[PDB]
């Protein structure tokens, strides 16, 4: 595919895309 | 973490899969 | 605040707004 | 769960908040 | 909840979320 | 431009694009 | 109104423009 | 206004409710 | 990656994420 | 086509990738 | 309408809006 | 191109139509 900068919403939407039904965690504190 | 990997830096769709459950 | 009807990526967007820097976990059935 | 309830019915921001870290 | 920077689209989507059926005004000139 | 089928937050996104710095009011029924 | 017409039927950007400030 | 309050600065979901109708 | 159910603007968002700097073409029927 | 298949059925990121430039 | 800065996703969503059924190409290399 | 016209610079909805098929 590619590499881009993915931040906030944009970043979340990507995780939603990539993970979908598996689910995912967004943990910006780390 | 994710923010540093994918926002501050640059990440592939494959790296993003590291954060799936 | 009002009640919400959210499907798909629109649920992840809401979680994003609601949780902020705390982040969140997205965990669908199956 | 929450994912299904917000879509098939309705949900509140307060119920959403339970999924924050 | 939290506080974040909400700008443009992101800002509008938030208002949509928070206000929903009441409706809202987005008036950036002020 | 073409005609549009817009529900939910996708209506607010369209208003956002269309109105720009003028802003807009979002006023649903009930 | 506009909110319901764009969803249940179709609407134009020109009709949208009427809701600008 | 909203832009200064919520974009230039930082705002809560409660401040955002100041712009509802 | 998982399979996707994407309508409307959510298809263009996916294309955007998937293609990156390569860009893409969006070509619906009719 | 792809536009209709992702909506009416399901589609993969790998099939999406075919529409990149 | 107006003129604004439209970048990435935001830019794509706009093209989707403006072009819809005609379809469109997003070709950032140029 | 589009990025320079609409992101780096500023563009109308009419300029955007230059990229439709
Ligand atoms: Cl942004
Ligand atoms: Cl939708
Ligand atoms: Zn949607
Ligand atoms: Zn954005």
């Amino acid at each position: 595919f590619v590499n881009q900068h993915l931040c906030g919403s944009h970043l979340v939407e990507a995780l939603y895309l990539v993970c979908g039904e598996r689910g995912f965690f967004y943990t910006p504190k780390t | 973490g994710i923010v540093e990997q994918c926002c501050t830096s640059i990440c592939s769709l494959y790296q993003l899969e590291n954060y799936c459950n």
